[PDB]
């Protein structure tokens, strides 16, 4: 597996549009693109209110943050089994590709993962607030 | 994309927002600050004359209300310096700029203050 | 006579009272016939309003300046001058009653805890056994005592669930 | 009819009839001792 | 082409006291049984959820129509009750000789701890509690006469209400009607518009022309109740009913050789109210109901059922298609077909609608004999009729929000009306939401500018009559136009529909039934506040349905259901997102609105209309104070609520007495709401758990675990206990003040 | 009249100790949240699961404490 | 942006993961548990704080808890 490149080129599903898109945002911080390829022509929700067909064979929308992105992927795999993926786009021209991070997606077990914020303890063995005080800044025992 | 709309795609409406003050581009900051000052300072009279506290004066309602339309013409122009120190401290039209909004509320100070007077001697 | 109070029966405010009361009652009585049923209504009221003023004052309750009855309440005060049956009395008499009821229902919710589904006999209440519980309950204070004194009344301890500390 | 009965043991069922009696009985006592206020 | 025919299945359920004893059987989630408190409360919150119950539609029709049934049984019970109250417990009979001095009562009650004060001096050698619901007028109007005939009635009513509830129980479990029986949507309409509406309307218009015209003309004429004919006389006895109607000795010839013209004696078009008794002309009440059962029996042939004759719904919809739109109204005839809730929105919409309409158009045109002059029962059904509106509105936006999320499916809803309404509801919350801080300055910011100027002693400079006009020119105008209308516009009606238009006052008994409403500053005023307050309802209600499936805050929010309480507090926080939560909100504000409708209704009245009829003029209750008062906040606190407050605070002592008791009351319950409104279960779970470790100390630890309310039950014990409490003091507060002086 | 007032303040002396007591008692942790200590003193809430968890902090004790102490004075 | 830890008493039924609307969590292998396997955070930069992964956990008490913390327009949800 590797990372997959985008294309901005990619056909897009047959919406009227509406009022719940992109704002400003887009234009100055980020957006985001999910693409997927679908078997057949059908009728989808979209997060942002509405209704629309995707075409056959490849798609691609624009959203304006990450979980509308993420909320269309979960209607997509668990109603109509596809396999969606979708990327970070600055204004600047870069792309940055995510979920799935690693090709696989997260709910699945893979190897070659490095476990974050992970705490060999349990949450009754934390020091207690006291033990953290006058570290800098605002810090939780959990931190620590 | 967007919802499409004759509102905010219309061919008659585009034309007439593009000649105003604001979206004319091509014409110094200072211009278009008298050009907008004069316009909003002109009608900015008329409330406070016709129902101002002293409105039933026979002279003295057409100098007060007058006199408080040139007041609120400078809290509004301090407004608009602000907003400039503000937003711009760091595109394409100069007026969206830390020099070119000061000058531009410079301009609509003079010209808002003109209307004012010239709204004034209208009536006397 | 206590605290500066009067007996109900000698105070002139209580006697007025009584009198605005069945004033009250009499005026609407001539707005209708003799034996008409709101005339015997009204009749029948009016005697209560008399009952109750002799009453009270026989009972030899105090009164105050504005001619109502006040009770006593500290024990030793009641007891001395035979103002038991006011608070003391009706004390004893609540707690009775109030015990009756929370030692009946405790009994019932550890007979339940022994069966396989005690969830379901609360919801859906076994009512011969309550019956069974309802009466054995009268002696209450001596079954109660005896708890106390052989030490199950109380949960121990150590098999309370408490939070961290 | 064990079913029925097993209905009117319901929590809802038993404290109707629990109050109507206990309410019925707090009135007929108030209704032949009418105004008690001291026990006396 | 499916035939309409019907259709039901034999013995679908069997009859049995076994589930009677299984609480929860019919959700899988509440059939385990209890094991904490929580469960006790998902029972009965879920009892009547039947579309979540079980998928299968038939199945949910059919517990539809049968609680249905059960309704109308209850109503049945409740309308003996009413009837028979008044053959044993009323002063009707009594009422009857003198309707001007007796105050209606049909309730009494016994003589325990005192309360039998309650029992009030009501006239006629009677004592009860004096009643405001109407039913004496009701009676008068239709030609009951003795406690007799009221009694048959009740008794009517309980054969009734057994058979109401035969009917759900037989058409459950012995023949239930299938699935495709219930979506013949254009024979019910049929049905419903020609033989419910229609032949009842000709029912009634029977009773009317045979028995309520002849008993009121002669009770009108001062004829002793007793010495009337009875109805039957006057039925079986052509020759009774030609000297009241002469028109009835030609029999029904005039009818079929159309000389209508004939029956012009009891079928009139007089227009205004009756001098003697008050109230509308019951000949020109018998040419409504005649022409209405012609226009509903014409409305009931329509549509097409087996005989080809007719409209299809389905294509009249599909046809109504223009530019602007898109596909138009295709797949609203699937919605409308395969959806209880979305049918369940728009009805409660339109019935809340007419609940208000009716309050409005009966006090303006008294319908029955002495309803007028009783203002005591102006001014409660106005209220009561206004308060059914209000709620039944707030239930469409809670209905059509439970469509959006259960029964709404995007792929038969492709750029369609409903469609395109989603994809633009950003534009529609946004200017409504405009609209409302719009009026909300301009029209509440007046009388904040009134109670300034006022306070400053600046008089000259407020919104008023005498100062600074606002006059409702537009309003003013209709009134004029319809007072005209007989002249040129209504040749044939000898008066105008209301005397509000303008004209002269009708007096009965020496009091005002209906004079001219004048409308000035402070009119203009207080209706711009209804716009106000009406407007920001629509508000919230209509964004929770237009929000209800997703937003740019929660882009799932479909997923998570009509009723939960959060989303977390990420994204800053998401409490009350749900579409349930803008019901819970758009409550609140649709008890501030009528609120202010029924005080505006109840100062106006009695500063301008109501009043006693003197030599000299009409002395109205409160004194024409109305005009200048009701425009600073100051006025309605002084001249409104505390000087009228003084009937319900001064009741102790007499027959009032209960209504200062539940004054005070509902002053606590409304304050007790604010527990639950104001705090958070997480508080209440804690506080919970020291509790249950006393008991757990004494063994007296109960088996069901107890657990503080859910967040969503304690929004909804909030407003349920904050709008009875509310609601009920100004119940008591208008009818301790309306009884005692009016 | 003066002893159904008295026995009224002291309702709401009580109440506002109860309310306040329990803040801080319970500050460190309860049943429902057994590590409120490592969220601080001023937090919205731990979420809608375990039954839901709205004003649990020692902050909305004390927000909720103040009500009664304007009713108690 | 939000703190989330993940605890020893993890038994990786995974529907945390699955739970979690923003992609925030994944499952690693691991050693501890008969799953062989434990939650992990690796990208809480995205993470907006709704808990509905603490709604999810079976274990008592939980295995995956959130910290709220400095905000952003990431953590704050926003689209404009
Ligand atoms: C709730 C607290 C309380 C309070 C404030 C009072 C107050 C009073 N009691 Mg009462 N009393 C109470 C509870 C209380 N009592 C209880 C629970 C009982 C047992 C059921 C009694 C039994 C009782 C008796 C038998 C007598 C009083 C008497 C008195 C008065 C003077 C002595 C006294 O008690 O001083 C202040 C109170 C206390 C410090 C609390 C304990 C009081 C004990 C139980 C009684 C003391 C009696 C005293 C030795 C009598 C000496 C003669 C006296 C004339 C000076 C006073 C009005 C006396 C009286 O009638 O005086 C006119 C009296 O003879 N009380
Ligand atoms: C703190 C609460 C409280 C208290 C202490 C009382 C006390 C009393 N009330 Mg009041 N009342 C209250 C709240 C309270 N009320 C409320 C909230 C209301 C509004 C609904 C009323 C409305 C009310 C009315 C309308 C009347 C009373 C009356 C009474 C008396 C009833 C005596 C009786 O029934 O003996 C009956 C005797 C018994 C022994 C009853 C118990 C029976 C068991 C089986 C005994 C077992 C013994 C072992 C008594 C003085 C009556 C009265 O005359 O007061 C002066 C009366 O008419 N109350
Ligand atoms: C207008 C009032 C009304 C009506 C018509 C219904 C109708 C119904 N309820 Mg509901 N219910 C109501 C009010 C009402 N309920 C209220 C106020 C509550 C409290 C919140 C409930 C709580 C409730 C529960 C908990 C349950 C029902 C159930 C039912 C259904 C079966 C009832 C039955 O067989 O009765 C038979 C009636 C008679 C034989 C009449 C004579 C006997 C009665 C007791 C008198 C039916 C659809 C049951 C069901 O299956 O729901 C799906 C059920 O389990 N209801
Ligand atoms: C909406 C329905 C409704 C309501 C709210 C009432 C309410 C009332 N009725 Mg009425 N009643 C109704 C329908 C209703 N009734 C119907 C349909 C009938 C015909 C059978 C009657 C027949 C009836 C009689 C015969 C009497 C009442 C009486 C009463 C009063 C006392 C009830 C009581 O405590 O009984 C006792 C409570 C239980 C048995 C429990 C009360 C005001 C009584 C009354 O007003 O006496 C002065 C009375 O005597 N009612
Ligand atoms: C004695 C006759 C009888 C019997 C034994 C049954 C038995 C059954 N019915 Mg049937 N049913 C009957 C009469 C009967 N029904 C009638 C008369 C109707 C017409 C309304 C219906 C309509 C009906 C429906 C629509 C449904 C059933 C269902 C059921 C099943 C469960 C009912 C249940 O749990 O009720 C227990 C419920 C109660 C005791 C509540 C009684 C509610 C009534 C209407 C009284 C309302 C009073 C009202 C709230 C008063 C105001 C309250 C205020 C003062 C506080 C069961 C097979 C259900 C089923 O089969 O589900 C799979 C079902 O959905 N029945
Ligand atoms: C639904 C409303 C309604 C009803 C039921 C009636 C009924 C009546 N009207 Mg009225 N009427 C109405 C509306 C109504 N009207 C309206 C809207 C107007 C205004 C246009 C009038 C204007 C009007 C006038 C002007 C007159 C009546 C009259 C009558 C009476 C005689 C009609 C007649 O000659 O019938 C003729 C025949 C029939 C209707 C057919 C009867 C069929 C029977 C019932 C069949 C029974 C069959 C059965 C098997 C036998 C029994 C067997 C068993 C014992 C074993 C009758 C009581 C007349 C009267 O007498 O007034 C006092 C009269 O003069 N009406
Ligand atoms: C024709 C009228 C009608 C009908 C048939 C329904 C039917 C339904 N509604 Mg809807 N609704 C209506 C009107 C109606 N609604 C109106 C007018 C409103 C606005 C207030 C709402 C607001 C509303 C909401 C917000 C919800 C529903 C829900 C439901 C569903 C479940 C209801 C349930 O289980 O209740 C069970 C019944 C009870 C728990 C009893 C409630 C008791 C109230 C609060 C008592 C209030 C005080 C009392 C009347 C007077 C004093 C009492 C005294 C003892 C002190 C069901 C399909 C629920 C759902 O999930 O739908 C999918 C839901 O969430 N409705
Ligand atoms: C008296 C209490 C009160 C007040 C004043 C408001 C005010 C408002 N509510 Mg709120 N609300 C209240 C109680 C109140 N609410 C309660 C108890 C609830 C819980 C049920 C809610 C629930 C609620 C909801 C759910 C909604 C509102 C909405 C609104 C707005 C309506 C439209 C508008 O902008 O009007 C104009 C504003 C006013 C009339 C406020 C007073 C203005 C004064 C008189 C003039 C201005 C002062 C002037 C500039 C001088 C300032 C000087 C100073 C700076 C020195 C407004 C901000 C709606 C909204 O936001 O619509 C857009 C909305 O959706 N409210
Ligand atoms: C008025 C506007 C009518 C508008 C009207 O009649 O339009 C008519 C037009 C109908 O177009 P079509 O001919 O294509 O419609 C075919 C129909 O059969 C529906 O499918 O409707 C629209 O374009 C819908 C959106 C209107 C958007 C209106 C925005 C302004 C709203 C102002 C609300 C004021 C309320 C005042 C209450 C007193
Ligand atoms: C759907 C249709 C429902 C129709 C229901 C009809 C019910 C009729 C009940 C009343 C019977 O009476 C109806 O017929 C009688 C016989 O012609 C009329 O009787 C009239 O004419 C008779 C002719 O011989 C005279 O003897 C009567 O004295 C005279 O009153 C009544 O004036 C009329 O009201
Ligand atoms: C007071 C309060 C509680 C506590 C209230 C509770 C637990 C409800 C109490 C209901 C009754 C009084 C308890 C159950 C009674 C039984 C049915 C037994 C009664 C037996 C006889 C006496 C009838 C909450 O749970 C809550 C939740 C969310 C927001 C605000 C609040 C809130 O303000």
């Amino acid at each position: 597996w590797t990372v997959p490149t985008l294309n901005p080129d990619t056909p897009s599903p047959i919406f009227g549009g509406s009022t719940g898109g992109l704002l400003r945002k887009a234009q100055t911080e980020e957006f985001y693109v999910i693409t997927w390829e679908a078997k057949k022509e059908q009728i989808f929700e979209m997060p942002t209110g509405g209704a629309a067909i995707m075409r056959q064979g490849p798609n691609l929308l624009k959203f304006g943050k990450k979980e509308q992105c993420l909320a269309l992927t979960t209607q997509l795999r668990n109603k109509f089994k596809l396999t969606p993926c979708f990327y970070r786009v600055f204004p600047d021209g870069k792309v940055q590709y995510l979920h799935p991070a690693d090709g696989v997606y997260p709910e699945k077990v893979n190897a070659g993962r490095v476990g974050a914020n992970q705490n060999m303890r349990r949450i009754g063995q934390n020091v207690n607030p006291i033990k953290v005080k006058f570290s800098g800044r605002m810090m939780s025992p959990a931190e620590i | 994309g967007m919802l499409e709309t004759p509102v905010t795609s219309a061919p008659i409406v585009a034309t007439y927002l593009s000649n105003l003050p604001a979206y004319r581009t091509g014409v110094a900051p200072v211009l278009r600050g008298v050009e907008i000052g004069l316009a909003h300072g002109f009608l900015l009279a008329g409330p406070f004359i016709k129902l101002g506290p002293l409105r039933n004066v026979p002279e003295t309602a057409e100098i007060a209300g007058s006199l408080s339309a040139a007041g609120l013409v400078l809290i509004l122009a301090l407004c608009l310096s602000i907003y400039g120190s503000a937003q711009f401290q760091s595109a394409r039209d100069p007026l969206f700029s830390a020099d070119g909004w000061s000058e531009f509320a410079a301009g609509f100070l003079v010209g808002g203050e003109a209307g004012v007077a010239w709204a004034y001697v209208c009536t006397q | 006579d206590i605290a500066g109070l009067t007996p109900c029966s000698e105070s002139k405010a209580y006697a007025k009272l009584e009198k605005k009361e069945l004033k009250t009652l009499e005026k609407r009585l001539k707005q209708y016939e003799a034996d008409s049923a709101p005339a015997v209504a009204l009749k029948a009221t009016m005697e209560r309003t008399k009952a109750r003023f002799a009453n009270y004052a026989k009972a030899g309750l105090l009164c105050g300046n504005d001619g109502l009855p006040h009770l006593i309440a500290d024990p030793g005060l009641a007891l001395k001058y035979g103002h038991a049956g006011e608070v003391f009395i009706p004390t004893f008499g609540f707690l009775y009653v109030a015990g009756y009821i929370g030692y009946v229902g405790r009994q019932y919710l550890i007979a339940v805890k022994g069966e396989a589904k005690p969830t379901d006999k609360e919801i859906i209440i076994d009512v011969p056994l309550a019956t069974k519980l309802a009466w054995q309950g009268a002696g209450w204070p001596l079954a109660a005592v005896q708890e106390l004194q052989r030490g199950t009344l109380l949960e121990k301890e150590e098999n309370i669930t408490v939070s961290p500390r | 009819m064990k079913d029925f009965t097993t209905y009117l043991s319901t929590a809802p069922v038993i404290a109707t009839i629990w109050f109507t009696f206990t309410a019925g009985l707090l009135i007929e006592i108030n209704r032949y001792f009418p105004d008690p206020l001291v026990f006396s | 082409a499916k035939k309409v025919k019907i259709a039901v299945d034999r013995n679908p359920v069997e009859t049995s006291f076994e589930k009677w004893a299984k609480p929860g059987h019919f959700s899988r989630t509440l059939s385990k049984g209890p094991n904490t408190t929580t469960w006790i409360w998902n029972l009965h919150a879920d009892a009547h959820d039947f579309d979540s119950h079980t998928s299968d539609l038939e199945e949910i029709s059919r517990k539809v129509f049968s609680a249905h049934f059960g309704q109308l049984g209850i109503i049945f019970i409740w309308l003996s009750g009413m009837y028979f109250h008044g053959a044993r417990f009323s002063n009707y009979e009594a009422w009857l000789s003198d309707p001007t001095h007796i105050k209606p009562s049909a309730q009494v009650v016994w003589p325990i701890v005192g309360q039998e004060i309650l029992n009030g001096d009501v006239g006629g050698g009677f004592q009860g509690i004096q009643i405001t619901s109407g039913f004496f007028q009701l009676w008068r109007a239709s030609g009951i006469t003795s406690e007799l005939q009221l009694y048959t009635t009740a008794i009517g009513g309980l054969v009734m209400a057994a058979a109401m509830f035969f009917a759900g129980w037989f058409h459950y479990h012995k023949a239930a009607p299938k699935l495709e029986w219930f979506q013949n949507v254009e024979s019910m309409l049929n049905h419903h518009l020609g033989g419910l509406l229609g032949l009842g309307s000709l029912a009634w218009a029977g009773h009317q022309i045979h028995v309520s015209l002849p008993v009121n003309k002669l009770l009108d004429a001062g004829v002793d109740p007793k010495e009337i004919p009875l109805p039957h006389d006057l039925l079986l006895n052509r020759a009774i009913m030609a000297d009241l109607y002469p028109s009835f000795a030609k029999g029904i010839a005039p009818f079929f050789t159309l000389n209508w013209s004939e029956y012009s004696d009891f079928l009139t078009f007089k227009g205004g109210l009756n001098p003697v008794t008050g109230g509308l002309w019951l000949s020109d009440t018998a040419h409504h109901h005649v022409a209405i059962a012609v226009l509903f029996l014409v409305a009931g042939h329509m549509y097409r059922t087996n005989w080809g004759i007719g409209h299809s719904m389905k294509e009249i919809l599909e046809a109504h298609r223009g530019p602007f739109t898109g596909e138009g109204h295709v797949g609203l005839y699937e919605i409308l077909t395969t959806s209880w809730h979305a049918q369940l929105a728009i009805n409660l919409a339109l019935f809340g609608s007419l609940s208000i309409i009716v309050a409005h158009h009966m006090y303006a045109m008294p319908p029955y004999p002495y309803l007028a002059t009783d203002y005591g029962t102006q001014l409660s059904l106005f209220t009561h009729h206004t308060w059914i509106g209000g709620f039944c509105i707030v239930g469409a936006g809670a209905h059509a929000a439970i469509f959006m999320v259960r029964d709404y499916d995007p792929t038969n809803n492709y750029n369609n009306l409903l469609d395109r309404v989603i994809r633009h509801r950003d534009a529609i919350i946004s200017h409504l939401n405009w609209v409302c801080i719009f009026l909300g300055f301009h029209s509440f910011g007046l009388y904040i500018h009134n109670d300034t100027m006022s306070a400053l002693g600046r008089p000259q400079d407020m919104f008023s009559d005498t100062a600074i006009q606002l006059q409702p020119v537009f309003a003013q105008w209709i009134q004029n136009t319809h007072f005209l209308a007989p002249q040129l516009t209504a040749p044939n009606a000898l008066a105008a529909t209301s005397l509000t238009w303008g004209g002269d006052l009708v007096a009965v008994g020496g009091k005002v039934a209906m004079m001219p409403i004048s409308l000035g500053t402070s009119d203009f005023m207080v209706h711009h506040i209804h716009a106000f307050t009406i407007h920001v309802t629509v508000l919230i209600l209509l964004k929770g349905v237009l929000f209800a499936r997703s937003s740019r805050l929660i882009p799932d929010k479909a997923n998570l259901g009509f009723r939960f309480p959060c989303d977390g507090p990420g994204r800053g926080g998401t409490c009350q997102v749900s579409a349930w939560d803008h019901v819970f909100l758009g409550l609140f504000w649709m008890y501030n609105s009528l609120s202010i409708v029924i005080f505006h209704f109840s100062w106006k009245m009695q500063s301008d209309v109501w009043g006693t009829v003197t030599a000299s003029g009409v002395s109205h209750i409160t004194g024409g104070n109305f005009a200048q008062s009701a425009n600073t906040i100051n006025g309605w606190l002084r001249d409104f609520l505390w000087a009228q407050s003084s009937q319900v605070i001064q009741s102790y002592g007499s027959a009032l007495s209960a209504y200062g008791l539940i004054f005070l009351g509902a002053h606590f319950v409304w304050a007790f709401s604010l527990m639950f409104l104001f705090s958070g279960r997480g508080y209440w779970q804690e506080l919970i758990e020291s509790i249950v470790w006393a008991h757990n100390k004494l063994k007296v630890a109960p088996a069901i675990q107890p657990r503080a309310l859910s967040i969503t039950q304690g929004r909804a014990v909030g407003v349920a206990h904050y709008l009875l409490g509310g609601i009920a003091t100004t119940w008591s507060f208008f009818l301790a003040r309306i009884i005692s002086v009016g | 009249g003066d002893f159904l007032v008295h026995h009224a303040i002291a309702l709401g002396l009580h109440t506002t100790t109860l309310i306040l007591v329990k803040g801080a008692l319970d500050a460190r942790g309860s049943k429902l949240m057994p590590d409120k200590k490592d969220f601080g003193y001023s937090f919205p809430c731990d979420g809608p699961g375990r039954g839901g968890t709205c004003d649990i902090s020692a902050y909305d004790a004390f927000y909720l404490a103040v009500f009664w102490m304007l009713n108690t004075i | 942006a939000h703190i989330v830890k993940i605890y020893d008493t993890c038994i990786g039924c995974t529907q945390c993961v699955r739970a979690c609307p923003l992609d925030v969590l994944e499952m690693v292998p691991w050693d501890g548990c008969k799953a062989s396997q434990m939650a992990s955070a690796p990208r809480t930069e995205d993470c907006v704080g709704c808990k509905r992964c603490e709604t999810a956990c079976p274990t008592d008490f939980l295995s995956v808890r959130v910290y709220l913390g400095s905000e952003s327009t990431r953590s704050m949800g926003l689209s404009y």
